């Protein structure tokens, strides 16, 4: 932490700076967009936007 | 961030 999250579900990138993530994968969250629907995160595979409710804080 | 909404869970 204090910004460490884990993916709840698979999410396939749809372009537009989004990031593919796999259930169980760890992320570090940089922040959220204006309405909180999108979350900008970093994983071992890169950096991009993922659905906010597709992840949850761990540790 | 994208200007369209993300897919709903799950």
């Amino acid at each position: 932490d204090p910004n460490l999250f884990v993916a709840l579900y698979d999410f396939v990138a749809s372009g537009d700076n989004t990031l593919s993530i796999t259930k169980g994968e760890k992320l570090r969250v940089l922040g959220y967009n204006h309405n909180g629907e999108w979350c900008e995160a970093q994983t071992k595979n890169g950096q991009g936007w993922v659905p906010s409710n597709y992840i949850t804080p761990v540790n | 961030a994208p200007t369209y909404p993300p897919p709903p869970p799950p």
